[PDB]
Order: C-alpha cells, then sequence, then structure tokens
C-alpha cells in the first residue's frame, strides 16, 4: 500500500484505460500502464497469434487508449479491449464537402430538394444549393447575399421554407411553360439563332420564349423580336416574387399579363 | 460641397495602393476576382482599376478643414 | 455607487477582420475589452450597456492596422468616501468583519465596533451578539455601513467600513 | 478631498447619472436577457455573474414605473442628484434617521417635508 | 472561393430604337 502506485480499486471495467504494450512475451503485448500496472495484453485487447503482432497497435510495439476490462495491477496483468468498440417532395440532405464533388450527388435527386453543406471561401459560412433545372443552381452563399441573423443558425428548417421552397416553386413554373427550351443550358450563341428561324415561317405572328443561364444561374431569359434584330431581356427569382424592370410580383401569373401590355412600346 | 480636385493625385495612388498592398498581405478580404496571380501590389492594382479600394482619403485643407473622397468617388489618373 | 455615464474607447483592428461583419467586429472587440474593469479615474465598470457611435477608423501608415475611436455608455460603479451603503455580512472573526458591497468587499474591526457587540467563538455560527441576546448580528445579514476610506488595488477597489454611526444595522 | 457627506464630487462625476439600486437591477438583468437570449454566446464574465445578485437583495421594488415615481416625488424638490440614490435604496423610515444618517439633510429641508418624501418612498416600497 | 456572389449582380437593360406600329397581341385575366 503506497509502494505500488496503484490497486485494482481504481481502475474500473468500462472505463478506457491507456495501455503501454510495448512487449510481447512469447502474441499480446505485454508493457505497463500509467500507474505501473503490468499491463499484459489478453486475446480481448493485446490479440496476437504468435504469426504477429495485434495490428491495432503500432509498426514498432504494441500501445494505446482501451476499455478497462481487468483491475490486475497487483497481478501484472491488463485487461485492456484493443478494439475500440469494447471502450464506448422537397426534401432536406445534410453535408460537408468540396465542390467538384458535391456536384455528383446533387444531380440524381428531383426538382425541388435543397441540399445542406458548408461553404469554401469564409469562416462561419453556409451554401444553399437548390435544384433549377437539368444541371442549373444557385449556390447561395450567405453572409447571392442573403444577410440573415445569429439566431438561426441551430434551427435550419425555416431559412429555406421562408427563402428557397417560394423561390423553388416560383421557379418551377416556368419549367412547365408552353414554350420552354435549354439550348444546351442557355447558350447566348444558339437563342440568337432560334429567333431569327421562328419569325421566317410566321412573319405576322411572334413567339416568345424562356430560358435560364447555366453560368448565371437564376437568372432567366426574356427574349422578343420585335423587328429583324435580336433583342435580350433578363429577370431575375427572388425568394418573394421576381424582380423584372425593378418591379415585384406577388403571383406568378402577373408578371405574364404585365408583359403582355409592355413589349409594344418603340423603347 | 466638396471643392478639391475630382482626380485621384499621383501620390494619393501611391500610397493608397501601398496600403491596401500591405493590407492584402496580411490577409484582408479581396474586394475583386483573382484571375490567379499572388503579388500584393498587383492585387491591389487590380482593384484599383475596379474602383474596389475599401479606403476612403481624407485630404487635409490649409484652414483645418478636411474632405473624404471614397476611392470609387474620384478619377484614376493611370 | 451605481452610475451612468458616455465613455471613450480607441480599438486596434487588424485587416483579417474587414469585409461584411467589421463593424459587428467592432462591437465585438469593445464588449470583451471593458467589461468588468475598473480605474483610478472612473472607476470599477460593471458592463459596457451600448455603443455610441464609432468614429472613422484612421488607417495606420505603415502598418496593416486600423484604431476605431468608439463612444460607448457605461454603468460605472465608484464608491466614494462617506457614503452610507448597505451591505450583506460575509464572515465574522475576532480580527473584524468581512461584507461584500457588489463588486467591492469591505472589512470592520473590532475598533470601529463599539463593545456591545461582543464575539461569538463558542457558538457554530460566529455571530456579534450583546449581553442579552436581542441584537443578533451574524452572517448573512443585510447590514448598513458607511465607507470612511477608498483604495485602489490595481485595478481593484478595496473600501473600509464602520460601525460608529447609530441606526447601522438591521432595518 | 472626495467626501459624499459634503458632497464634494469631480467634475467627471458631477455630470453623472446617478442610478437606483432597484433600477439598475432591470439594466442588469435585462443584459443577461439580451446574452442569454442569443445562441452561439461566450460565459459571461465572473464580473457580471457576482453583482446581479447585488441590487437583487436591495430591491425595494422591481416595478418599472417605481423606478421612476422615487426619482419624480425627488426631483421635484431641491434635493442634489446625490441625494438622489442613498435616499431611494435605503429607504429610512423616518426623516429623523436620513439626517442622522446623511448629514447633508440636517438643516436642509423641515424635518416634515423630508419625512413626506420619505413616506411617499415607504409607500412605493413592495 | 470557386463560386462567388451571384445574385449580387446588376442585371443591366438594353436600350433600343424600334418605331413600330401597333399590331400585336392582346392580354389575357390574371385569375
Amino acid at each position: 500500500n503506497m509502494l505500488t502506485k496503484e490497486t485494482p480499486e481504481t481502475f474500473y471495467i468500462g472505463k478506457l484505460i491507456i495501455c503501454n504494450v510495448t512487449g510481447i512475451a512469447h502474441i499480446g503485448v505485454k508493457t505497463r500502464l500509467d500507474n505501473g500496472v503490468t499491463g499484459f495484453i489478453p486475446t480481448k485487447f493485446l490479440s496476437d497469434k504468435v504469426v504477429k503482432r495485434p495490428e491495432e497497435r503500432v509498426k514498432v510495439g504494441m500501445t494505446v487508449h482501451c476499455r478497462i476490462m481487468k483491475i490486475d495491477i497487483e497481478k501484472f496483468s491488463a485487461d485492456l479491449t484493443c478494439r475500440t468498440s469494447d471502450l464506448m417532395i422537397a426534401h432536406p440532405s445534410f453535408h460537408n464537402i468540396n465542390f467538384k464533388q458535391a456536384e455528383k450527388m446533387m444531380e440524381t435527386m428531383d426538382q425541388g430538394d435543397v441540399i445542406i453543406r458548408p461553404s469554401s471561401k469564409g469562416e462561419n459560412h453556409l451554401t444553399v444549393t437548390w435544384k433549377v433545372s437539368d444541371g442549373i443552381y444557385q449556390h447561395v452563399d450567405v453572409r447571392a447575399t442573403l444577410w440573415i441573423n445569429s439566431e438561426e443558425f441551430e434551427d435550419l428548417d425555416e431559412i429555406v421554407a421562408r427563402y428557397v421552397q417560394p423561390m423553388a416553386s416560383f421557379a418551377r413554373d416556368l419549367l412547365n411553360h408552353k414554350y420552354y427550351q435549354d439550348c444546351s443550358g442557355g447558350d447566348r450563341k444558339k437563342l440568337e439563332e432560334l429567333l431569327i428561324k421562328t419569325k421566317k415561317e410566321k412573319p405576322t405572328f411572334i413567339p416568345y420564349f424562356i430560358c435560364a443561364c447555366k453560368e448565371l444561374p437564376g437568372k432567366f431569359l426574356l427574349g422578343y423580336q420585335p423587328r429583324g434584330k435580336p433583342r435580350i431581356e433578363y429577370v431575375t427569382v427572388t425568394p418573394e416574387g421576381f424582380r423584372y424592370r425593378g418591379q415585384i410580383f406577388p403571383t406568378v401569373n402577373g408578371l405574364f399579363r404585365w408583359f403582355k401590355d409592355h413589349y409594344q412600346d418603340p423603347v | 460641397k466638396r471643392i478639391t480636385t475630382p482626380y485621384m493625385t499621383k501620390y494619393e495612388r501611391a500610397r493608397v495602393l501601398g496600403t491596401r498592398a500591405l493590407q492584402i498581405a496580411m490577409c484582408a478580404p479581396v474586394m475583386v476576382e483573382l484571375e490567379g496571380e499572388t503579388d500584393p501590389l498587383l492585387i491591389a492594382m487590380k482593384e484599383l482599376k475596379a474602383r474596389k479600394i475599401p479606403i476612403i482619403i481624407r485630404r487635409y485643407l490649409p484652414d483645418g478643414s478636411y474632405e473624404d473622397w471614397g476611392v470609387d468617388e474620384l478619377i484614376i489618373s493611370d | 455607487m451605481f452610475y451612468h455615464i458616455s465613455l471613450e474607447h480607441e480599438i486596434l483592428l487588424h485587416p483579417r477582420y474587414f469585409g461584411p461583419n467589421l463593424l459587428n467586429t467592432v462591437k465585438q472587440k469593445l464588449f470583451t475589452e471593458v467589461e468588468g474593469t475598473c480605474t483610478g479615474k472612473y472607476g470599477f465598470v460593471i458592463a459596457v450597456t451600448t455603443i455610441d457611435n464609432i468614429g472613422a477608423g484612421v488607417i495606420q501608415p505603415g502598418r496593416g492596422f486600423v484604431l476605431y475611436p468608439v463612444k460607448y455608455k457605461a454603468i460605472v460603479f465608484r464608491p466614494f468616501k462617506g457614503e452610507v451603503v448597505d451591505a450583506v455580512v460575509t464572515q465574522v472573526n475576532k480580527v473584524g468583519l468581512f461584507t461584500e458591497i457588489g463588486p467591492m468587499s469591505c472589512f470592520i474591526s473590532r475598533h470601529s465596533i463599539p463593545s456591545e457587540m461582543e464575539f461569538d467563538p463558542n457558538s457554530n455560527p460566529p455571530c456579534y451578539k450583546t449581553m442579552d441576546e436581542d441584537i443578533v448580528i451574524q452572517q448573512d445579514d443585510e447590514i448598513r455601513l458607511k465607507i470612511v476610506g477608498t483604495r485602489v488595488d490595481k485595478n481593484d477597489i478595496f473600501a473600509i467600513g464602520s460601525l460608529m454611526d447609530d441606526y447601522l444595522g438591521l432595518v | 478631498e472626495e467626501d459624499a457627506s459634503q458632497l464634494i464630487f469631480p467634475k467627471e462625476f458631477e455630470t453623472a447619472e446617478t442610478l437606483l439600486n432597484s433600477e439598475v437591477h432591470m439594466l442588469l438583468e435585462h443584459r443577461k436577457q439580451q446574452n442569454e437570449s442569443a445562441e452561439d454566446e461566450q460565459e459571461l464574465s465572473e464580473v457580471f455573474m457576482k453583482t446581479l445578485n447585488y441590487t437583487a437583495r436591495f430591491s425595494r421594488f422591481k416595478n418599472r414605473e417605481t423606478i421612476a415615481s422615487v426619482r419624480s416625488l425627488l426631483l421635484q424638490k431641491k434635493l442634489h442628484k446625490f441625494e438622489l440614490a442613498c435616499l431611494a435604496n435605503l429607504c429610512p423610515e423616518t426623516a429623523e434617521e436620513s439626517k442622522a444618517l446623511i448629514p447633508s439633510l440636517e438643516g436642509r429641508f423641515e424635518d416634515e417635508e423630508l419625512q413626506q418624501i420619505l413616506d411617499d418612498i415607504q409607500t412605493k416600497r413592495s | 472561393g470557386a463560386t462567388p456572389a451571384y445574385g449580387a449582380w446588376s442585371p443591366s437593360v438594353g436600350s433600343g430604337m424600334t418605331p413600330g406600329a401597333a399590331g400585336f397581341s392582346p392580354s389575357a385575366a390574371s385569375d
């Protein structure tokens, strides 16, 4: 008592006791513990068959934290467990990921499911990626500057249902339009050559279409040919509506009903 | 009622570039896209052309007054 | 005594703290600079209650720091000598009684105690009874006092109380 | 030289705003409320934690009306600012106790005038 | 970062001069 440095009444079963099994006698690693207790590793912790060391130890010996399963510091034994288990419709995903590898997992979900990922530039930042079209995604880099509070971060459920879910419902309506296309992602060279080919079959009736960008997601392309010159008008999709010539429309129908009586000006 | 020159003086240009380049070197947020360069003066120069330097120049008048001028406010020379 | 005054401070900020969170970061730096401190001028400030304004940050020539003269409102605690305060009795000892005036503690010798309030070390609780055991003045009692001398100890106030004045006891 | 008994205060402190013991309690507990109602918040200093209690022990009232009324009934008279707090915390049950405690009240007022200020203060007391 | 501000952008409007007549399509209801 007071000469051994440790008794078996201090070391208990269930608590992790770090064992220093730095040699093996004949299989398992017999080493010393922190309290001077001669740690003789059993088949439940040193695990050596005479053809090898512990494998979960070191490259030149044995050792590590293990779940304490035997109190024999006076008996020159240490039942330390070598195993780590002995010591102990618009869905919302979660994550912790880069940008390139995240692009391959967000192509298989449907339209409306919003993912949750950390940012990449800066600190204490979160990026809201929501599906827009086939290959079009708006990575809302909040501080796409969406200024928020500090109280909201503990509950990640409202920031989507107030800012992205209404935005996704407004973006889905233009996809189900009667005159929609992609032009291989909304390329600017492919869209000017389509308006000049549709005007020849019907010079009296002028058609209109709608498309979005792939490099600048969130901005739609509203092109119209009042005469023999192509012209492109842009529009932004907002969480409360749409931004068209600086006028905010509450519902998706008022934008088109406001455009049908506004494109007849000489500009 | 600012009465001073609406042009960025060569001396302002020198120390604003120098000052901003120092901040850059100290891991400041950049206000411009980096096309893949690393020099703080190169960055500072880029920022200058973009009129994105987050700096205002306090110009002292001889009487004791002063006028503050944003970088985006005054006409960059070079 | 608890007062409200406008104070001022000038703080230094490193370029890593620029960008959209800048003036928020200026507020954070003051809230964790001037709280719970003491001075030989103003005394013991309990907390900064609000920030008045930020003066435009003067960029330091040569070095990348910028300094921000921020004006702010502060609840300050400055005792003066001769003020008559309430306190709680902390420790009853033959060498003297210990009290606590908010962030500042005081001490009362048997010298300042007239001979009525005798010692009680025989009892489990140290008290100051009288001869007849009517007026019981023990630990953890709201006992009034009068600050008869101030002392600042390296940003630390330490006054001294007394019991010479009448009506210095239980309410 | 600095003795509040003879009402001598530094220029930095003369223009100062006096505070009541019950009054500051609302300021401190509201500051506790502001920060503790913030998520992702660092623990407040031991100096904050050790002071909230002091004013709590001496709460003559909590109520936001009585925070004003013991001041208004006093400011109407020709008292010093310094007198404002010492007389509104202690709540001396008579002008006699207050005049014994406070050397500045002695000859300053009628005892019955000062007693009515103190009786108005006692009738504010929770 | 590789992904800068997208929505902080300024949509520039395009000016034109087309003195045409009025022979275009009518409006509809909002329901």
